[PDB]
């Protein structure tokens, strides 16, 4: 369960780090599909 | 910020003492449009409520 401005984002990791973006969600958050995988929010 | 030869871009670079880190003439900008969407999650128990 991960809070966003755009909403709240269900069955995603967050992670501190910062790459570029793949799949965009809104309000500055994207998504990829990463490295025993599993869908991480950025 | 340092001698640029008698030139202010105080105006124009971002000012430190503030959140947002943004110019004053920005600041106005900002200020004299006028928006709706002040934000974007408006919940079921605000419509409801009021
Ligand atoms: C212009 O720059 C000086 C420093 O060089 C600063 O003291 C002054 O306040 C600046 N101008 C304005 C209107 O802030």
């Amino acid at each position: 369960v991960f809070q966003t401005r755009a909403g709240c984002l269900i069955g995603a990791e967050h992670v501190n780090n910062s790459y570029e973006c793949d799949i965009p969600i809104g309000a500055g958050i994207c998504a990829s599909y990463q490295t025993s995988q599993s869908i991480i929010a950025y | 910020i340092k001698d640029f030869g008698g030139f202010n871009f105080s105006q124009i670079l971002p000012d430190p003492s503030k959140p947002s880190k943004r110019s004053p003439i920005e600041d106005l900008l900002f200020n004299k449009v006028t928006l709706a969407d002040a934000g974007f999650i408006k919940q079921y128990g605000d419509c409801l409520g009021d």
